[PDB]
């Protein structure tokens, strides 16, 4: 696909500066922080209420097999 | 005859101990950076790129020249031939890469800067 036919873009005028000038971790913490509980609370947003669903699922799915097959015998009453 | 002749009106005004010994002009560092402009319209790429050099004032430059000679210089309107004495400018003359190309040397008193300058 090369570069020479990608896309006829005209005026952008790029800035880079080199690595080895510039810090690995430029306010990657205090500025980084913020950012990440940011998009966080961004994906969890959508996300949670599916995982309360499978989280109801479950737990009442796995209680409702428990109570369905150990609690038997006593609500038979075999002594009938 | 150009000495007595030669005018000598304002005197110059400035101090002549530490205090005016502070540059005019400060020592700059390099910053080995890329800048790119797209407009898609331009007939061709011009493309140069430049290393940090000696400074102007030091002797450092002058061997560099010679270096600079190796490289020496090419374009389409000479004779041409992959027989000349260039690398790159046979390559021009093979798959027409550098329509031209050139190895600017322009050092600065503080710091200087090689480097290349070329049409593809
Ligand atoms: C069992 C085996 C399971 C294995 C699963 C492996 C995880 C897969 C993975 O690594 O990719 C997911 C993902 C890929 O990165 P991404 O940037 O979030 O994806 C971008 C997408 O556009 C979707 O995310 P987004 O577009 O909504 O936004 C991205 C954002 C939010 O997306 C997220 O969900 C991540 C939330 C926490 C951020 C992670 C950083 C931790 C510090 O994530 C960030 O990092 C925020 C930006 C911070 C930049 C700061 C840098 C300084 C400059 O990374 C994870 O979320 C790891 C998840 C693993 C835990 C799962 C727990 C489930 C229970």
């Amino acid at each position: 696909r090369e570069f020479g036919h990608l896309t006829r873009m005209r005026h952008v005028i790029t800035y880079s500066l080199s690595p080895f000038e510039q810090r690995a971790f430029p306010h990657y913490f205090t500025k980084g922080i913020p950012n990440v509980l940011r998009r966080t609370r961004a994906c969890i947003l959508r996300v949670a209420p599916p995982f309360v669903v499978f989280y109801l699922v479950y737990t009442w799915g796995t209680q409702e097999f428990e109570k369905s097959k150990r609690k038997n015998p006593a609500a038979y009453e075999n002594d009938k | 005859q150009l000495l007595d002749l030669a005018q000598k009106h304002f005197s110059s005004l400035s101090g002549t101990y530490v205090e005016d010994a502070v540059p005019a002009f400060t020592p700059c560092r390099f910053t080995g950076s890329e800048i790119r402009h797209r407009d898609d319209a331009l007939p061709l790429a011009h493309v140069a790129i430049a290393v940090e050099g000696p400074g102007w004032a030091n002797p450092d430059n002058v061997p560099l020249q010679v270096a600079n000679a190796i490289i020496g210089h090419y374009d389409s309107t000479y004779g041409g031939g992959t027989h000349m004495s260039s690398t790159l400018a046979s390559v021009a003359a093979t798959r027409k890469l550098c329509q031209s190309f050139q190895t600017f040397n322009i050092c600065y008193a503080e710091t200087g800067l090689l480097g290349a300058h070329f049409v593809c």
